[PDB]
RNA sequence: GUAGGUCAGCAUCAGUUUUCGGGGGCGGAAAAAGAAUAAGGGAAGGUGGCUGUUUAUAGCCCUUGUUGUAAUACGUCCACUGGGGACUGAGGACUGCGGCUUGCCAAGGAUGCUGACAUAAUGGU
RNA sequence: UCUAGUGGGCCAUUUUUGGUAAGCAGAACUGGCGAUGCGGGAUGAACCGAACGUGAGGUUAAGGUGCCGGAAUGUACGCUCAUCAGACACCAGAAAAGGUGUUAGUUCGAACUAGCCCUGAAAAUGGAUGGCGCUUAAGCGUACUACCCAUACCUCACCGUCUGGGUUA
RNA sequence: CCAAGACGUUGCAUUCUUCGAUGUCGGCUCUUCCUAUCAUACCGAAUUCGGUAAGCGU
RNA sequence: UAUGUAUAAAAAUAGAGGUAACUCUCCUGUAUCGUAGAAGAUGGGCGAUGGUUGAACGGAAGUGUUUUGACUUGUCCAUGAAAUUCCAGAAUCCAUUGCAUACGACUUUAA
């Protein structure tokens, strides 16, 4: 089943905030193995998905998709700022993102 | 200073070994395991000779190399020939009654001030108690012999009374070897 | 670096609040955390100490019925999950969530004495004290405030580790085998050019 | 997804490009250059194959200009058996006689053309050349 | 013990700008500082912590206080080039550069290879 | 970073004094800036002369002639505490007499709580002779030096599979 | 053919900005060093030799010459240049200031090439 | 020119008077609060930073980056072990004098001299460096980078106000 | 703290809230906390003076 | 909420761990196990005799561990993919009891 994942593994940490102000508009991403902002520079610009799963079939899926791009790293420890197309969700936090290869440059 | 080291020649005995700092030194008298995680000494082992190193120490950290020293030679010391600790009962009036069970390893003190409460004390292991009103403490571990003398002279203590009169009580005479 | 579906945490020879720092911080991120053995947690300072700090704790009670106040718990894994829950926002959902993806553990129960477990760098006491200082462990602490059953902890616990030896001793016969095997294919050394 | 190609022509904008059809059976497709990972395999020598023929035209769709579309029959239609021009195919056949030998020459490489890519637990893309 | 900090210690950094490098302990300055050489060109002569280097098995015989010719005559004299390359240690970091700089097509290559090895698992019963 | 600079001034010529007299003074700071700012403050509490009657008549910069060869620095210093009434003597060996008085100044902050404001250097002289030179220093000047290398805690790399060696 | 709904992708640009890389000029003790190679001086935390000594069967320190118009680091500058990501597209024939060679142009504010869906898809409550 | 409200103020810096002292009474200069949100000091009318049209992007201030909590369990050198340590200005409090505690200094082993720790130190519901916790710190002193983010700064869009320039086609 | 337990020295009224009202002594009753300890326990000196100590009683 | 849902010695850290007083390893997992095939088709030739899958042990929470018809990418070869033509049988009530009881509840009894 080691066959696909073309994608590499992410979560969803916080919103980009001050300590007590929150702005959901764009989100803070630990994508897996990215340890340093000079790591984080080869994963700026990629495009992150939020995957996850309804009741209701919206064009017979029960599997619905919101889109974003790793904008920007955040901090030292390589952590990332995404912008989705729809504000993730708070009850994401900690929840899993994937981050394709493409728009690829390598 | 970044190096400190003092060096012992080992006799004869058969095991010195230090695994996990522990040594487990057994000798022609017997068995003696104790610990050295209470100082933080490379003890190096080498031919017939051990070096006790401290590297980077401080004078508190380098003031444990001789205590060190001091007790590695005192088991083996314990291992070789072993201790024996004569201790004599002294008394005004009322005569000492002291017996022993189970070859010494518990004693019980009658008598003591005409007091009618038996005193029963268990000796450290390792540590047999004979009667030479003379009391004999012989061990491999100088640390349970001076305990457990320490123990019978703590438990024969006078009370609310005047020392200055009351010379009663047990204290040690001899500290030799067997 | 990577986080897997549950991570089992050997808490021999760690650091009470370092482990528990890292631990909260991996419960937020959405990761399922086992912290096997917290008996054998480590807490920098003296045992009387300690002790003392305990004890102080324990005094923290309401005058109007007790049994609304503060609960002492004296177990060593309720002491880690204390910590836990201290660095977690415990009284908000997200917070919650969390302490339920906590399962701490005195030994090693049969759940998870047949999986790997890992450490903390972080919050290993040989790396994070310098040598020569006094420390204390949790268990022990415990066991003098009200645990009860340090007895029994340790008697299971060997028979774990012999058990537990066993199955090594079977699985470097395998490896012995398997090593052995290795290097009589000529490929092993035909690979040479790429680093394998 | 996660196929191996082989780049025929550079096109305006993106790579005229086909993995040999009998050996992956990805066609003659443009494929953006954004949704690639060029890699450092040893090249295919594809300056036998003529290439001016693939253009935009080429690969143009049919011109719809309304909003009626959509059927059970119109997914009938399409299809390989369908619609696929002789002329497509003949193209991909001659494309696949001028490409083979060069990957049967080289080893492993028919194989790997084969295979699809994926990535494995511990993979770090950014730190992993291709 | 086995790696003690002293003159003619060869030692491998392990943080800075030479990562990776062998150098020599030509003097100590102080308990966290020492000046260092190698012999090669891109490793000049320098003030380094003990904090970004690891003490390796290698001692060589050198005064103290060398200059950087008689170091890299010293160094080619004792040999310790290939001296450091035959223990595992040294293999093993070389594995580890080679492995890391390997492609796709080569990991492709390795795949099979290493599949070919392991459809062996024939062992006596 | 500090950086030695030679910094030469005299006060503005006048009908009292045609012929100024040019005084030189090395000392260690972060820039220019502050090495004139030091320059004006030695020279103000000695020999009556402003910032603005006198000038700088010279700035460099010292750098180490022999960066690479390990020296022993004495440090003569004025203290300035809570009482304020101390002169002190320190040893420093390191290559150059810049890390001299940077490690100068992180242990005299270290151990005495002294500022930057606190301290003015006497003097730093590079002592040559082994019998010249603390205690410490000596016993580092010792030929057959060794010791085993002190911890030094050895990407995010957390849960690590298996239990340090740390030897 | 013409123009046209919603939403995307990419290219070529403009505005703003962030993050990496290369090349060159210049400045300082016209860096300090150092290497290599010729003088002389001194010695050790004293090597071979025999505790004491002066490069020998290790070497080091100081001065000078040389290789030298040495390199590097640092500072500064280039109307020198290569990438990656992000946000924005206000205006609505023509004028203007410029570059090129009259047409062209990145020059007085986004267009071009496509695809999917034409849907509750976007959007609202 | 006509007219409104106001004619109880309060706090801070610094200077200063009455007072045993006071979250006391009284003044001087300036800045504030009152009338003022925002970032920060856990929390607070005057403290720190910054003063506010609706938004997007970028960057900072004060302050912070172990976890709660956005951001280095960063770098360098030390000091400290506290049997109820310490932890950031205002600020929410302790002194003399000692302490075989310890680390450095000064001058002839002795005295001194400093820095940290301990002692001196002592209450009443259970509870507060904000909490958890922290000991080659996540404490203290110094140095150097990276990072986080305000309604402040910068570019841009839009609203309004004011100001200036055109407009008989 | 000091040496000649002296001398010294260092420490443990205001009118801010309430006058569209906070019921204003003591006793009785009852529970809890504090230690600056009267008794009890256990130690240290020369019954007396001390240290730990608020468990228990007063 | 998965996308490989892969990894079980214990210990010390101024030491360990083996193999055979010996000697080698350590200096983390960027390692091993795995990974090829219409989301993985249909056949064939060599080679291997393996590989993956549909009674006993384990009580600390034993959710298991072990044991004893398919599927072949070990290695070669031949068809097929497309136009998805550029991202997406009990209890209770009713009754009864008084060891209980404000009322509930509790203790009994009742085919």
């Amino acid at each position: 089943a080691q066959g696909h994942r073309l994608y590499v593994k992410a979560k969803h940490l916080s919103f980009q905030r001050s300590k007590h102000v929150i702005h959901p508009g764009t989100s803070i991403v630990k994508i897996e193995g990215c340890d340093s902002k000079e790591e984080a520079q080869f994963y700026l610009g990629k495009r992150v998905c939020y995957v996850y799963k309804s009741s209701k079939a919206v064009r017979g899926s029960k599997i619905r998709v919101i889109w974003g791009t790793i904008a920007r790293p955040h901090g030292n420890s390589g952590a990332v700022r995404a912008r989705f197309v729809h504000n993730l969700p708070a009850k994401t936090f900690g929840s899993s993102l994937r981050v394709m290869l493409y728009p690829s440059n390598i | 200073d970044i190096y400190k080291d003092e060096t012992l020649t080992i006799p004869k005995g058969v095991t010195v070994d230090i695994k996990a700092r522990n040594v487990t030194v057994t000798g022609p008298r017997g068995t003696l395991k104790q610990n050295l995680r209470h100082v933080d000494i490379e003890m190096k082992k080498q031919g017939n000779t051990i070096k006790f190193i401290v590297w980077h120490g401080s004078r508190k950290h380098n003031a444990c190399i001789r205590s060190v020293y001091s007790i590695i030679n005192n088991m083996i010391i314990g291992v070789t020939q072993g201790f024996r600790y004569k201790m004599r009962l002294v008394y005004a009036h009322f005569p000492i009654n002291i017996n022993l069970t189970e070859n010494g390893t518990v004693v019980e003190i009658r008598n003591f001030l005409g007091e009618r409460i038996t005193r029963v004390i268990k000796c450290l292991p390792g540590v047999t108690v004979s009667i030479s009103d003379e009391i004999i403490l012989e061990g491999n571990s100088l640390e349970n012999v001076s305990q457990s003398a320490a123990n019978i002279k703590q438990i024969c203590n006078v009370r609310n009374k005047d020392i200055r009169k009351f010379l009663d009580g047990i204290y040690v005479s001899e500290r030799g070897n067997i | 670096s990577e986080f897997q579906k549950v991570v089992v945490i050997d808490a021999k020879g760690h650091l009470l609040g370092r482990l528990a720092s890292v631990v909260a911080k991996q419960l937020l991120g959405g990761q399922k955390v086992v912290v096997v053995r917290c008996e054998e947690l480590n807490i920098s300072g003296h045992f009387f100490r300690n002790k003392l700090k305990y004890l102080a704790y324990l005094r923290k009670a309401c005058r109007y019925n007790p049994s609304r106040g503060a609960f002492h718990f004296r177990a060593p894994s309720r002491i880690f999950q204390k910590a836990v829950r201290g660095m977690l926002p415990h009284k908000t959902a997200r917070g919650q969530a969390a302490l339920e993806h906590l399962q701490a553990v005195e030994g090693i129960p049969p759940p998870f004495d047949k999986q790997k477990r890992v450490v903390v760098p972080a919050a290993l006491r040989v790396l994070r004290l310098k040598p020569g200082r006094k420390y204390c462990t949790v268990g022990r602490l415990s066991s003098e405030v009200g645990w009860k059953y340090n007895d029994i902890v340790a008697k299971l616990e060997e028979r774990r580790k012999v058990k537990s030896a066993a199955f090594y001793q079977a699985k470097l016969a395998k490896q012995k085998k398997i090593a052995s095997a290795k290097e009589a294919s000529p490929v092993n050394q035909k690979l040479s050019q790429f680093g394998y | 997804r996660g196929k191996r190609v082989v780049v025929l022509s550079q096109l305006e904008d993106t790579l005229v490009v086909t993995g040999p059809y009998k050996v992956n059976g990805v066609p003659i497709r443009r494929v953006n250059h954004r949704y690639v990972i060029a890699t450092s395999a040893p090249k295919i020598d594809v300056s036998g194959v003529s290439v001016e023929k693939f253009t935009k035209a080429y690969f143009a769709k049919q011109k719809r200009s309304g909003p009626v579309k959509k059927d059970e029959a119109f997914f009938a239609e399409n299809a390989p058996k369908n619609a696929l021009p002789a002329e497509r195919i003949a193209d991909q056949k001659a494309v696949d006689a001028k490409l083979l030998p060069a990957i049967k020459a080289i080893p492993n490489m028919k194989e790997y053309l084969a295979a699809s890519f994926a990535l494995s637990n511990g993979d770090r893309p950014h730190l992993m050349k291709f | 013990f086995k790696r003690y900090v002293e003159v003619g210690r060869v030692v491998l950094v392990t943080k800075g700008e030479y990562t990776g490098k062998l150098a020599v302990i030509v003097d100590i300055v102080d308990h966290k500082r020492a000046l260092i050489d190698s012999p090669c060109s891109e490793f000049p002569r320098q003030v380094i912590r003990y904090g970004s280097v690891v003490l390796t098995h290698i001692v060589m015989k050198l005064p103290r206080g060398a200059r950087s010719g008689i170091v890299a005559k010293k160094w080619k004299a004792q040999d310790v080039c290939n001296k450091w390359a035959s223990s595992a240690w040294a293999k093993k970091l070389e594995a580890k550069k080679v492995r890391s700089q390997l492609n796709d097509f080569d990991r492709f290559a390795v795949m099979r290879l290493k599949k070919q090895r392991r459809e062996q698992v024939n062992v006596a019963v | 970073a500090l950086k030695e600079y030679q910094v030469v001034g005299r006060k503005v010529p006048t009908e009292h004094e045609p012929v100024p007299k040019l005084f030189r003074m090395r000392l260690f700071a972060p820039n220019e800036s502050v090495a004139k700012s030091r320059y004006w403050y030695f020279l103000k509490m000695i020999n009556k002369v402003k910032k603005a009657t006198g000038e700088i008549v010279a700035i460099n910069e010292i750098s180490e002639p022999k960066p690479l060869k390990a020296k022993v620095f004495g440090i003569w210093i004025r203290y300035d505490s809570r009482s304020g009434t101390h002169n002190m003597y320190k040893e420093f060996r390191d290559t150059t007499r810049v890390g001299a008085v940077e490690a100068m100044y992180a242990d005299m902050a270290a151990r005495h709580r002294a500022r930057f404001r606190s301290i003015r250097i006497l003097k730093v002289v590079e002592v040559e002779k082994k019998e010249d030179v603390r205690n410490y220093v000596k016993q580092l000047l010792n030929p057959h030096l060794k010791f085993p290398l002190p911890h030094r805690r050895t990407g995010k790399k957390v849960f690590a599979p298996h239990r340090p060696s740390t030897f």
